[PDB]
RNA sequence: ACGGAGGGGUACACCAGACGUGGAGUCUGCGGCUCAAUCUGACCAACGCGCGCACCUCACCAGGCCCGCGCGGUGGUGCAUGGCCGCUCCCAGCCCGUGGCGCGAGCCGUGCUCCAUUGCGACAACGAGCGAGACCCCGGCCGCGGGCCGCGGGACGGCCCGCAGCGGGAGGACGGCGGGGCGAUAGCAGGUCUGUGAUGCCCUCCGCCCUGGGCCGCACGCGCGCUACACUGGCGGGGCCAGCCGGCGCCCGCGAGGACGCGAGCCCCCGCCGUGGCCGGGACCGCGGGCUGGAACGCCCCCGCGCACCAGGAAUGUCUUGUAGGCGCCCGCCCCCACCGCG
């Protein structure tokens, strides 16, 4: 039995993650790796206060390193980016095509924004804008398409919105459909 | 106003100008893990703390995580007579 | 299988009129020819490439 | 020096031949007496000093693994030959699966039933 | 003499590190698993979720640094 | 060897060939709703146990080895029917008997 | 004040929610189905 | 949309069969009744469903502490909402750019075949995408490597016959690969605020805890199941084989069950009983002995007591290979306990 710490330290990063989604909001937060912590943020010229007094603080908050890359292309990640459409809400068909509009500058090749919530008159419907290709169907989903939800502490009632964003074209494997021949 | 020892206790798990940093497990041993007092003892003055604003707070799985500020610090500069 | 989808045909398509030369009536040879991101792809679309040679023929 | 292999359903038989036993109790002794025809059969339609190790599954499993050894652990024997080519054929000419092992294996439960394919009973009212 | 155990969940991972270790120099793989009602409430057809995990052990007797990968010595 | 004559003759045959007073009011296990009829039964147990540890010439074999080697079905119960042990003084008892290391016993 | 919190009883809920209700303690989970979709996803447990 | 309208397809929906269910006792859920409370949801797609009720879990009842002896709330509102789920549907469908027709709602794009809007080929339409397929997982046969695990090969409507493809043969481990995972657009005033630091708006300050009880009460009608109704059987002694992975020696004690320590059932063989509610069937009850636990009302074991039940009306369900069915084992909730569910 060499699996108690193994199994625990998977629920430890499952709580570093859960913990940074509640608070490094400010900063763009995506996701952490456990190993000595590296973590895949937006920025880190925040993160890492001025003196790094902040960034001490909470690896001493992680015992009751910490080390940090950055998000090169930061519309192609369905996380900051549904941060960003909690922080613009503003009319929603704008908010929602600039999140898509910033996505397909940053290189996506497909994306799209789903709305649900008492839009008007003490009802909700569900909004969709789209723009590009997506699929959603076997393996592939797990890998190329990015899904993330939030919901939003509206004034009036909670607001759900979904960012999905579809990139066929990392560097890595080749979807077993497009057979290039030449 | 309950006792001396246990409001500077609480206090003491905090380093001043150093960044150790505070969290509260909210059972409701019956005993702090930090020190031994009393989660209650704890728990009725983080309330007054959190009202104040010497020190913030989130909040995740039953866990309280807390954070100090500057003026939190200035407060305990006193309360500590440190310099 | 029996029905090979317009993927497989387009491609037998352009990869028959490329290689006609290399290619014979046989499975085993039109294989290498073909050697597309999985095997058993690999596998269908040879299938096919191996009926256009005879078929081309006559 | 022969190695050879036979399967049931779990069942694995392995056998060294060499110029007779299972699980150490001879052939016509092997429990299912009735069965024990069924194992003999190919000893007698076609010696050596073979040995056998068998497990897995239950007893007519045990059976269809040994035989099939001890025909593979014969045919085996002459190589490159009309013998070598001819024996197959009586032994296909009595049974295919007396070379080939047997495919089959149990398809797995799915939900909402005892099987894997009775349901449970539909009642509407 | 000296133990090594080396685990790791992804079979990616486990083998890279098996791979780049030679580079230097029965515990078979067994699975976590748990199944579950999909809904939140109890209505609708009974579907289930059925979640798995299988972790990896290598062993080595002797006589790359991999986030996720864990190892003792004993 | 002993493995070149069949089990069924060589229990008899040898409780033939050979003794507790707890034999009487006693059933073989919480399965079997009777004790055995053919009193000759504690003869034929001691033959078999015998017969079943010369076949176990290496390892040591046990005594609660030797009941979950004699067990069979309880019911009578209205429910699914499930697979009890056999008592553990007779076997004990037998084995002791018999017997004129890390664990267990062994032959010879 | 002398009979606040006397019984004994076991002290199991979700590590994440809080329910009282249907908990994992299957390896030593500690946490509840509901729960155990929405963060098993990177614990680990995945679909095949 | 629908038609007791025509035409073309298709599925265990029917055919041919098999195994059942409805008739008995029993476990479990629902109603209705009773109650200080018997907390509550849901009526194909509610009803072994909301993961195992002595205490806690508990929302409900009889009492009692805190702040006998703003804040919290398992309060409401799923017809105020988010996410997850079910269902229409695992159906084969959905839809864009430029052009054409029309005042316009709109239309166009959108026979031969396959499991399939899969394709052939034709066309005021030309050219793309999703869903389908591909993909992932498991399991069959064969190689190199390590010491079974982990890296690759192999199967394709390929061969030979008869008329995009329907047929017949051959070889091979497997023949048209097999069981699963995922799953389009558009939605339904299904279900779920009682799973959560999801939550708007109302009401309570109904917060937390302590003891005792209830949810398990019972003429009664439903549903899912378990053991039967015997001779293709029951009983007594013996033989011996699994897989999802897994501790067992010394003893005591009829047994169950204690104190101390260390790393499979069917089936087969041989016998008995002898068509008799019999030795089928094992409910209901009367003593004892044990385990859990602060606490038995929970569970085991020993003797005795031997109910109903003779194959079940009107009705009704499921299934094509290691499949139905028979046999048993294991994991979940779990102080103890499976008749349940996942395997
Ligand atoms: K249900
Ligand atoms: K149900
Ligand atoms: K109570
Ligand atoms: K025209
Ligand atoms: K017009
Ligand atoms: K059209
Ligand atoms: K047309
Ligand atoms: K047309
Ligand atoms: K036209
Ligand atoms: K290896
Ligand atoms: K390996
Ligand atoms: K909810
Ligand atoms: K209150």
């Amino acid at each position: 039995v060499y699996y108690s710490k193994y199994l625990n330290d998977c629920i430890m990063e499952a709580e570093l993650h859960e913990f940074f989604s509640r608070e490094l909001v400010d900063a763009g937060y995506a996701s952490c790796s456990l190993c000595c912590v590296i973590i895949q943020c937006a920025e880190p010229e925040v993160v890492m206060g001025d003196n790094h007094y902040r960034l001490h603080k909470i690896e001493y908050l992680l015992a009751g390193n910490i080390w940090v890359d950055k998000i090169i292309k930061r519309g192609l990640s369905a996380e900051i980016m549904v941060d960003n459409l909690r922080a613009k809400l503003m009319p929603i068909r704008r908010a929602a095509y600039s999140i898509i509009r910033t996505a397909m500058r940053a290189g996506a090749a497909g994306c799209e924004v789903i709305v649900a919530g008492k839009l008007r008159a003490q009802r909700a419907r569900a909004n969709k804008f789209k723009e590009g290709c997506l699929i959603s169907t076997g393996h592939p989903k797990r890998i190329f398409l990015a899904e993330a939800t939030r919901h939003i502490k509206m004034r009036q009632g909670v607001i759900g919105v979904k960012v999905r964003i579809y990139n066929p074209n990392i560097r890595g494997a080749v979807m077993p459909d497009k057979i290039e021949i030449g | 106003m309950v006792h001396i020892p246990k409001a500077v206790y609480k206090a003491v798990y905090a380093h001043l100008y150093e960044n150790a940093s505070l969290a509260l497990k909210e059972y409701w041993d019956e005993n702090g893990k930090l020190c031994n007092p009393t989660y209650l003892h704890v728990n009725c003055i983080m309330q007054s703390l959190e009202s104040r604003g010497v020190v913030k707070d989130t909040f995740a799985w039953r866990h309280h995580y807390y954070l100090l500020t500057e003026k939190g610090e200035q407060f305990i500069r006193k309360e500590l007579d440190l310099t | 299988g029996k029905v090979r989808t317009k993927t497989i045909k387009r491609a037998a398509r352009k990869i028959v009129e490329n290689n006609y030369e290399s290619l014979k009536p046989k499975d085993f040879q039109n294989n290498k020819a073909i050697c597309i991101p999985s095997k058993r792809l690999r596998n269908k679309v040879a299938g096919y490439v191996t009926t256009l040679m005879n078929r081309v023929v006559k | 020096t022969v190695h050879t292999l036979g399967k049931k359903k779990n069942s694995v038989a392995v056998a060294f031949v060499k110029a007779i036993l299972v699980n150490n109790v001879p052939l016509a002794l092997v429990r299912p007496e009735i069965l024990r025809t069924k194992v003999s059969e190919p000893i007698m339609i076609l010696g050596l000093d073979m040995n056998i190790k068998v497990a897995g599954g239950g007893h007519v499993s045990q059976i269809y693994a040994v035989r099939q050894a001890i025909s593979r652990g014969v045919l085996a024997s002459v190589k490159d030959e009309a013998a070598r080519s001819e024996l197959r054929a009586k032994l296909v000419s009595y049974d295919r699966q007396l070379v080939v092992s047997d495919p089959r294996r149990c398809e797995a439960k799915k939900f909402g039933g005892r099987g894997a394919r009775a349901r449970r009973q539909k009642s509407y009212r | 003499k000296y133990t090594i155990i080396v685990v790791g969940k992804d079979l990616k991972l486990v083998e890279r590190y098996v791979k780049s270790i030679v580079k230097e120099g029965r515990a078979p793989v067994r699975r976590l698993t748990i199944t579950t009602r999909k809904s939140p409430c109890g209505e609708g057809t009974n579907t289930w979720h059925r979640f798995e995990l299988r972790m990896y052990k290598r062993t080595f007797w002797v006589t790359v640094v991999i986030p996720g990968i864990q190892v003792t010595v004993e | 060897s002993v493995t070149r004559v069949p089990a069924d003759v060589f229990i008899n045959s040898f409780a033939a060939h050979l003794c507790p007073a707890f034999t009487d009011y006693v059933k073989t296990g919480v399965s079997r709703q009777y004790a055995p009829r053919d009193a000759d039964w504690f003869y034929i147990k001691a033959a078999s146990v015998i017969r079943h540890f010369y076949i176990s010439g290496s390892h040591s074999i046990g005594v609660a080895g030797l009941a979950r080697k004699y067990s069979s079905l309880q019911k009578g119960k209205t429910t699914p029917h499930h697979t009890k042990r056999a008592s553990c003084k007779v076997i004990r008892s037998i084995v002791s008997q018999f017997l004129g290391g890390e664990r267990g016993r062994h032959i010879s | 004040e002398t009979e606040f919190c006397t019984h004994i009883a076991h002290k199991r809920e979700c590590r994440i929610c809080g329910n009282y209700n249907s908990v994992y303690r299957k390896y030593g989970l500690f946490i509840c189905r509901r729960c155990f979709k929405e963060n098993a996803g990177k614990i680990g447990f995945v679909k095949l």
